[PDB]
């Protein structure tokens, strides 16, 4: 004769990331920090692009 | 919910996507598409 | 007999480029032409650069 059974399954979960660079040359970090700022028709462009 | 254009077939008696993103994704970059798998012998 | 003229609009040949007049082509020295492609990304994880 048999009885009826129950079953109790356990999973957990599995970790992962994702990652990306992005980087800025020198010359625009300079015009970005607003240092050495001189001919503000020209650097204006500079900053710009 | 959205209308989005995307293909839909019907296989057995359930209806499926068949997507083969490799114009979306993986097109002009620098990675290699999956399903091009290798096996060995 | 008449000739049939041919003009090179009306032929099938003409969507494979795109014609533009241009009357100073005889001081042309050096004429260019630019592009700037951008590409696209995918993000990943793992020993991987």
């Amino acid at each position: 004769v048999d009885q009826p059974v129950h079953n109790y399954m356990v999973k957990r979960i599995h970790k992962r990331s994702l990652s990306a660079a992005f980087a800025i040359a020198s010359e625009a970090l300079s015009l970005l920090s607003n240092t050495y700022v001189d001919g503000t028709e020209i650097d204006s462009s500079l900053r710009i692009r | 919910n959205a209308r989005v254009p995307a293909d839909l077939v019907i296989v057995g008696d359930k209806l499926v996507f068949l997507e083969a993103l490799e114009r979306r994704v993986y097109q002009a970059t620098r990675v290699a598409y999956p399903l091009i798998g290798n096996i060995d012998i | 007999n008449t000739l049939n003229f041919v003009r090179f609009l009306e032929l099938g040949l003409s969507v494979a480029c795109i014609c533009t007049k241009f009357p100073e082509l005889a001081y042309v020295r050096d004429g260019v032409i630019q592009f700037e492609v951008q590409q696209p990304m995918i993000a990943r994880d793992g020993p991987h650069p």
